[PDB]
């Protein structure tokens, strides 16, 4: 699963030639950290080359065409690595009925990985069916995400 | 080069003794400093880097470039060019959020395991 259609490779095309300056056919670091440096967050330096590491198997350091489309793409939308992403919630649960609290969810949310200031954290409440007592179901919230 | 001093005064200051005892082995919330303790920041990053790759709206800026596109149809003359390179915010947070999730399964599993 490539593409279902065609139209696709538009999105992919652009999304690619953002990133490419000047018509050299690939993304080299500098180009990479370029576009995010211009709209206004920069990455490490680090965390630049660890990026373009895992990305770009044929291991040159510059990033093709194809292969930032089979990236972008792979199977389309989907139900996608689910162990990785549930196991990660377990870690971190508060009691044995499977859930996260609201305190302490944007707390984490805030602090560690991305970082989020507080309204896309209620955007994060906003797309689940949650009354009253403000306490996530993490397996449901995975399921109704990475629905299908 | 720094210390701390206590003051203890008193005779049967606490005469009742129902002080909690541990009768068995239950589970205790904690974190293991050696290895455990380093998979809070990509558990957060692998979880957040795939609510953006769902995600359709965002706090940030979509709709004000097309807001610059109207103020451009209310001048009178016309321009075959138009707007010229705009820049894609919103399908540049498509390819980076792939990116970003894809090196966070990667850290979650290079956090698993551990020296
Ligand atoms: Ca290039
Ligand atoms: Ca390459």
């Amino acid at each position: 699963a490539d593409q279902l259609t065609e139209e696709q490779i538009a999105e992919f095309k652009e999304a690619f030639s953002l990133f490419d300056k000047d018509g050299d056919g690939t993304i080299t670091t500098k180009e990479l950290g370029t576009v995010m440096r211009s709209l206004g967050q920069n990455p490490t330096e680090a965390e630049l080359q660890d990026m373009i590491n895992e990305v770009d198997a044929d291991g040159n350091g510059t990033i093709d065409f194809p292969e930032f489309l089979t990236m972008m793409a792979r199977k389309m939308k989907d139900t996608d690595s689910e162990e990785e992403i549930r196991e990660a919630f377990r870690v971190f649960d508060k009691d044995g009925n499977g859930y996260i609290s609201a305190a302490e969810l944007r707390h984490v949310m805030t602090n560690l990985g991305e970082k989020l200031t507080d309204e896309e954290v209620d955007e994060m409440i906003r797309e689940a069916d949650i009354d009253g007592d403000g306490q996530v179901n993490y397996e449901e919230f995975v399921q109704m995400m990475t629905a299908k | 080069m720094s210390y701390y001093h206590h003051h203890h005064h008193h005779d049967y200051d606490i005469p009742t003794t129902e002080n909690l005892y541990f009768q068995g082995a239950m589970g205790i919330l904690g974190s293991g400093q050696k290895h455990f303790e380093k998979r809070r920041n990509p558990a957060a990053g692998l979880i957040q880097s795939a609510w953006r790759f769902y995600a359709t709206n965002l706090s940030r800026t979509d709709l004000h470039s097309t807001w610059q596109y109207y103020e451009r149809t209310v001048t009178v003359p016309m321009y075959r060019g138009l707007e010229d390179l705009t820049p894609g915010l919103k399908v540049s947070i498509r390819a980076v959020c792939v990116m970003r999730f894809l090196v966070s399964k990667r850290k979650f599993k290079e956090s698993l395991r551990l020296d």
